[PDB]
DNA sequence: AATAAACTAAAAACTATTATTATG
DNA sequence: TAATAATAGTTTTTAGTTTATTAG
């Protein structure tokens, strides 16, 4: 919405605590078009996790999508932009961010 | 029966939860006894409404009560306002923002309490508050008795415990432990509807009921309601036999039931096909009497259940089953009944094993006055192996596995096992209320527990192996 | 996995040895088709007129045709023994049909594989037989191997009747000896037990447990004697084609908001928490769910006999374990362990489980000890959840309804009268009269007798209740006599009223 | 109204969704009538009155687990009723299956109708709809219908006293119209069981006027017989006229312009009778309106 | 190289109402 | 020629129909 960039790009809080609460981080993502969804959309990039909880372990022993720390998520909000994938926040993570940590970064 | 027990969380802010302080244990008392009703009953209500407050939190507004939450079907609602004050820390917090111990009219209170139990609409069997204190916190208490054995009247029930059976001194005349209370009681559900009482044919002039009620049997995982993937919510499933060839869904009038025997599709009507399922009538055909020795008990098996009267439909079901179980006495036989619990029904054989009241020093109605289903096999579903008794005992044997178990004797306590499925599941959403991990594992204590003592208790089986080879592998 | 039964039907007109045979000719096929058991059987007649048997003994075989060779029981051969078959009008010798139906039996074993051989033989022994053929006859009975069952007209037999009868046991008993005669039976009464319902059971083989008591259990899986169960569940079929072309069924998922539909990944199976229903799904249950102890049979604890209820049974099976594989020590230790826990009563708690897939489960452990198997019974045990408990009045505590003591001594004849099962006697016989355990219930067999009528004529729709129970599902009137005066007591002195579950006509009929 | 139908042609095309209290008679809803009549429900007409035929012969058949089925039976008249408006007369098999149905419909009387319980004179109305729909088997199930007819309207309710009136005197008709050879004996039989029911005393007043208005219906049935025949009790019908017409008390002064409409019919045969039905006709008419 | 089935598949519960026949 | 009466109806826990490999 306000960055469309997060648009076509769903975000799925489903449970998000480590820097926002998972209904605030909601409204963020669908400030800027991510969309809320509870278990990872079909458009789910990568599910945007929060603190170990039954969801985050849910996405641990189910690997549907990454466990994303909001801050990573947050480093998307401040530049207003999806920030790709960094293996700095995301605690748990689909093979394909591992991937991409090690397209854009070392190991 | 509609009609349960009503329970309020009425608990005194006297800084009697203050002096570990009482409070943090009285939360704790709180939650476990929400997890239970949370997992066991939503027809029971729970209402977190605490007085003693320094705010005057009620729907009248009187002294020193706050409401948190009121009257409810239990949830994690209650659950988490009692989490983010059972801590010390919690309790002080929960001091800060509710208030400290403060003076007030338990006349006021207890008004309160009757309008909570007024409002509700439900027809409710019994009423119950309970209350913490860590002594007797005592006009201000006159009319706090009276307006109690009011509410008493009203069927309502008073719980309270001095947590210094030593100081409630001023509160015994106010009055009218919670280990159990922490969550020793868990996961029970509470439902008393079930089918109507079956006609027992028991001859050919005079047809009694029968009480056969599912009422506390086999309780399970809930409801899995196919919610949106995304924001959780159900679906209607539109599903029935349609078509492909023709498109659409098929039409009664063009849908017909047949069996696929001998060589082809015997095509029957679906008319034909539903009242097929009956050889007579429903309810509980007696044949007659079976002798107990003709029982296999090596196919009673099966899914069993209770058979009991019912002194409801017919007059004569306690009066005649009375005097049937007093002969019962004498008799080594079994009622011989053929079981439909509905028309268009199979009947199955049945053998109905007196299992009468044993009404113990408080008459608990354990195994109710009646029968228990006895199963009168057939030939088409035991995972029959063929027979070997060429084997038979060994005094060496014998004695030495004897000498090896005797010693573990139990007594069947037939609720003592947990289902695995059911008492897992309901802490798992315990846990998933508490945004946590799996808590906690049920099982049918299928992990044997004398291998594990056996031969603490002097096993003599792997003492003496009657093989190199393990003797029974 | 197939048996090679064969049949030998048929001055034959005349009770009437011909009418009982075909009655449990019929019987046979029609029980064989209704399970659609797998047991063929040839068929040729002594005395159809016509020498034209497939393989004849130089046609001195007079009067003997062949029905049908060692074929599958289908409808078809249901209803070609049901009406092909005719008296013969002239008489024949029914060896002759023994030989040509050994042949085919020959024929048909040498060549496919049979892992059974049988001769269900009902000659009517009305026909004039002749005995000088021994030594083909027992040639043609013992290369087939087909164990010669035959049954007797009536012992109420006739001189040819009794020449027939002679003949075929001494055939027989060069054969196999006198279990034939033992099972020569008349034609109706003795046969006709089993000519009303069938002996079945279902194909699987060993899916084995492990009996995990600090050990294993060898087992099998199968379904041979348990309680009555569907057969087949009602194939729905179009009225356009009787067949499956538009009996299918879909799936839209119709998102309950709201004709919008979801697709099979759209659903999450959320669990009511009670108050609310939480987003939940099979990979929740992942960290949400409990492991089975593999394919365990093991026994958690030890209690007294006297503590176990009927009521408080469940499973699906019985473990009778028995002398395991080639484990002598383990068949003695079994045997030994179950008699003497036997002797201490004290029985064990089965802590089985099916598999992983399935759940771990607990049991009991009380061998049961007959005149055949003598062994361990399984029976899963109630926890918490399975309390089976009924709140209602009491019984004997009720002084509101405490009835007469006339009464009594009526419920005491009555009891001694309705025992509808024979005590069992010395010889270990589990006689009743009222047969249950084997025999089976009365609306599997009333569809049998439906799919018999609306296969032998599709425009037959419903034939009338299986009486196949009912006739011997009732006390027989010696003992109610015996209980009437009792009964006249019991209905003089006990109060009660009405009952319900009324179903009368649907509608309003024409009457 | 199509769209409409259609989605509700296609919702009770499903399984288990039926289970309610009152929710059933959406089908009776479900008929239309005050629609235009497109070809959808033109079309869907068929599929639905062939369910409701094949569901009435598999529930309302004598059976052991359903006694009875009230939402059905009358969410199938509702829909029936207000869609078989499309003209199903004399084709085929159709018209047999819904009269036998119909017939076993209101044959007997389970249901208290008499203490407002009128169901069956609601399947009534709707076979006084369409009996011409199904004449097949009307002229098989005709008397026992009849004399049904006229113990409903014998009945305390009102409404089943009008309901089955209605529904007899227009199953007269049809008879009276396509019986007329062929229904000669049946024709004469009817006319015995008027003489039993017009010539004898009956205490309903509307009894004989609906005899003598089935005379009326039955003046062509007989008038291919003999009009002359109904015409010979005309000369006794001038003496009720003369005699009991003009002593005012007399409920057929109420009751006659069944009696006239049905004079007129029998007596289109004939031309003259000299004055003799005014001084009714001016009696009848104060006494009417 | 085909036998193996515990992955749920449905029906009474006292709610309570209308409906009586309230009047010539 | 005008009230009270029963289909009026339910939070239907088992119809006993899906998990389970040596048949070749």
């Amino acid at each position: 919405k306000i960055s469309n960039i997060f648009e076509d790009v769903e975000f799925c809080v489903m449970s998000g605590t480590d820097s926002q609460p998972k209904p605030d981080l909601e409204n963020r993502i669908a400030e800027f078009g991510g969309y809320i969804v509870q278990n990872p959309g079909p458009d789910t990039y990568c599910v945007i996790a929060g603190s170990e909880n039954i969801r985050v372990k849910n996405i641990i022993l189910s690997n549907k999508h990454d466990v994303v720390k909001p801050a990573w998520l947050l480093e998307c909000f401040k530049t207003k932009s999806f920030v790709p994938w960094q293996p700095r926040f995301m605690i748990h993570m689909c093979p394909s961010t591992k991937e991409h940590f090690a397209r854009e970064y070392d190991c | 029966y509609s009609g349960r027990d009503s329970l309020i969380f009425l608990v005194d802010a006297s800084k009697a939860m203050f002096e570990l302080t009482p409070f943090d244990m009285s939360i704790q008392c709180i939650q476990s006894v929400y997890i239970s009703k949370i997992i066991s009953s939503d027809r029971d209500l729970l209402a977190v409404v605490f007085y003693g407050t320094e705010k005057d939190k009620n729907s009248v507004n009187f002294k020193n009560i706050y409401v948190l939450q009121e009257l409810d079907n239990p949830g994690a609602k209650r659950i988490l306002e009692l989490d983010q004050f059972k801590g010390q820390q919690g309790q002080k917090r929960f001091q800060d923002m509710m208030g400290h111990g403060s003076d007030y009219s338990l006349s006021e209170v207890l008004w309160v309490c009757a309008n909570l139990f007024s409002d509700v609409q439900f027809k409710m069997s019994h009423k119950r508050i309970m209350l913490f204190t860590n002594e007797d916190n005592p006009a201000k208490a006159s009319r706090a008795r009276t307006k109690a054995g009011d509410l008493r009247d009203t069927g309502i029930f008073l719980d309270l415990m001095h947590l210094k059976f030593d100081i409630s001194l001023f509160y015994r005349d106010i009055i009218s432990k919670l280990e159990d209370l922490l969550r020793k009681v868990r996961a029970k559900e509470t439902r008393k509807r079930a089918l109507s009482r079956l006609k027992l044919k028991l001859n050919k002039d005079i047809v009694i009921s029968v009480g056969i009620y599912n009422l506390v049997q086999k309780a399970l995982k809930p409801p899995p309601i196919k919610l949106y993937r995304e924001t959780n919510e159900p679906v209607k499933t539109k599903t029935r036999t349609f078509n492909t060839s023709t498109g659409g869904l098929l039409l009664p009038s063009d849908t017909k039931r047949s069996q696929i025997y001998g060589s082809r599709q015997i095509i029957l009507e679906k008319e034909e096909t539903e009242e097929l399922k009956r050889f007579d009538d429903p309810g509980l055909m007696l044949m007659g009497f079976k002798p107990l020795v003709l029982l296999k008990k090596h196919h009673y098996l099966r899914p069993s259940l209770f058979v009991y009267p019912e002194e409801s439909l017919v007059i004569g079901s306690s009066t005649l089953f009375s005097a049937l179980l007093i002969k019962c006495l004498e008799k080594e036989v079994a009622a011989l009944c053929r079981y439909t619990p509905r028309r268009n029904i199979p009947p199955y054989f049945v053998a109905l094993v007196p299992q009468e009241e044993e009404l113990d020093d408080q008459k608990i109605q354990v195994t109710p006055p009646g029968f228990q289903l006895v199963f009168l096999p057939f030939a088409d579903d035991k995972r029959k192996m063929p027979f070997t008794e060429k084997i038979m005992a060994t005094p060496e044997q014998v004695g030495k596995m004897k000498a090896i178990v005797e010693k573990l004797r139990f007594t069947y306590r037939s609720d003592s096992f947990e289902n695995p499925v059911l008492q897992q599941h309901f802490r798992n959403l315990e846990a998933l209320a508490l945004d946590l991990m799996e808590p906690e594992q049920a099982v049918d204590l299928t992990l044997p527990k004398v291998e594990a003592m056996n031969k603490r208790l002097g096993s003599l089986v792997d003492e003496f192996k009657e093989l190199v080879y393990p003797p029974d592998y | 996995n197939k048996a090679a039964v064969v049949l030998c039907m048929d001055t034959m007109s005349n009770e009437s040895p011909f009418e009982q045979a075909k009655k449990v000719i019929t019987m046979f096929v029609q029980r064989q088709v209704f399970a659609e058991n797998k047991d063929e059987i040839a068929l040729v007649l002594f005395g159809t007129d016509g020498t034209d048997n497939p393989l004849s003994g130089g046609d001195q075989y007079q009067n003997i045709t062949v029905h049908r060779h060692l074929m599958l029981p289908d409808f078809d051969l249901l209803e070609d023994i049901e009406s092909k078959i005719q008296p013969g009008s002239q008489q024949a010798d029914f060896l002759d049909a023994l030989i040509v139906s050994m042949d085919v039996i020959q024929h048909e074993t040498i060549g496919k594989k049979f892992e059974k051989r049988h001769i269900e033989i009902f000659t009517d022994l009305s026909s004039r037989f002749s005995k000088s053929q021994l030594d083909i006859i027992i040639h043609s009975l013992k290369k087939c191997d087909i164990s010669l069952q035959f049954f007797l007209p009536f012992k109420g037999i006739t001189e040819q009747q009794k020449e027939g009868l002679e003949i075929v046991k001494m055939v027989m008993i060069s054969l196999e000896g006198e279990d034939g005669l033992d099972e020569i039976y008349s034609f109706s009464e003795s046969l006709r037990k089993l000519c009303v319902f069938k002996k079945i059971e279902r194909h699987s083989i060993h899916w084995p447990c492990r009996l995990t008591i600090g050990l294993s259990i060898r087992i099998a899986a199968y379904k041979s004697i348990l309680q009555e169960r569907v057969k087949k569940t009602w194939t729905v079929v179009d009225a356009k084609t009787l067949k499956k072309e538009d009996i299918q069924k879909e799936t839209v998922y119709c998102l309950n908001d709201d004709e919008t539909e979801v697709l099979k990944e759209d659903i999450i199976q959320g669990f009511r928490y009670g108050s609310d229903i939480v987003p939940f799904s099979k990979v929740d249950e992942e960290q949400m769910k409990y492991k089975s102890e593999g394919k365990c049979f093991s026994v958690l604890g030890f209690c007294k006999s006297s503590q176990v209820q009927r009521r408080f049974f469940m499973g699906n099976q019985v473990l009778k374990v028995f002398a395991a594989r080639d484990d002598e020590a383990a068949a003695v230790a079994l045997s030994s362990l179950i008699h003497a826990l036997d002797d201490l009563d004290m029985v064990a708690i089965v802590r089985y489980a099916y598999d992983k897939r399935a759940n771990p489960q607990v049991g009991v452990a009380f061998p049961h000890i007959k005149h055949n198997y003598e062994c361990l019974v399984y029976v899963q045990l109630p926890f918490m959840e399975d309390l089976r408990q009924y709140m209602f009045s009491s019984l004997k505590n009720s002084k509101k309804y405490a009835p007469t003591e006339a009464q009594l001594n009526a419920v005491d004849a009555l009891i001694d009268s309705m025992s509808l099962a024979k005590k069992d006697e010395k010889t270990d016989t589990l006689e009743d009269l009222f047969p249950t355990t084997k025999i089976p219930n009365p609306r599997f067999q009333r569809l049998f007798q439906c799919l018999l009528h609306r296969a032998l004529h599709p425009r037959e729709p419903l034939p009338p209740i299986q009486q196949h129970i009912w006739n011997m599902l009732n006390p027989p009137a010696e003992v109610t006599t015996k209980s009437q005066i009792p009964l006249s007591k019991i209905k003089t002195l006990f109060p009660l009223i009405e009952a319900k579950k009324k179903d009368q006509v649907t509608a309003q009929e024409i009457f | 109204i199509g769209e409409l139908f259609s989605k509700f042609y296609g919702e009770l095309a499903l399984k288990k969704k039926i289970p309610d209290t009152v929710l059933e008679k959406v089908y009776e809803l479900l008929g239309l009538l005050g629609e235009v009549h497109p070809s959808e429900m033109i079309n869907n007409a068929e599929n639905l009155f062939r369910a409701f035929l094949g569901e009435l012969k598999t529930q309302m058949t004598s059976a052991v687990r359903e006694p009875k089925l009230p939402v059905l039976a009358g969410c199938l008249k509702g829909l029936s009723s207000l869609l078989c408006n499309f003209t199903k007369s004399m084709e085929e098999d159709p018209q047999t299956s819904r009269e036998i149905f119909n017939f076993v419909l209101k044959a007997i009387r389970p249901q208290i109708d008499l203490k407002r319980y009128a169901v069956p004179s609601a399947g009534l109305r709707l076979f006084a709809l369409h009996a011409s729909q199904f004449s097949t088997c009307l002229l098989d199930n005709y008397v026992s219908l009849f004399e049904v007819l006229l113990k409903w309207c014998a009945h305390t309710n009102v409404e089943l006293k009008k309901a089955a009136l209605s529904a007899l005197e227009s199953f007269l008709k049809q008879v009276s119209n396509m019986v007329a050879e062929m229904h000669k004996n049946k024709l004469q039989y009817f006319m015995e069981q008027f003489y039993g029911i017009i010539r004898n005393v009956d205490s309903n007043n509307k009894e004989l006027s609906i005899a003598i208005r089935g005379y009326g219906l039955f003046a062509g049935p007989c008038k291919v017989i003999n009009a002359k025949d109904v015409d010979f009790m005309y000369v006794e019908l001038i003496q009720r006229c003369k005699q009991m017409f003009l002593t005012q008390g007399d409920d057929r002064v109420y009751q006659m312009p069944s009696f006239l409409q049905s004079v007129a019919s029998v007596l289109l045969y004939l031309d003259t009778v000299p004055e003799v039905y005014t001084p009714v006709l001016e009696h009848l008419v104060v006494m009417q309106i």
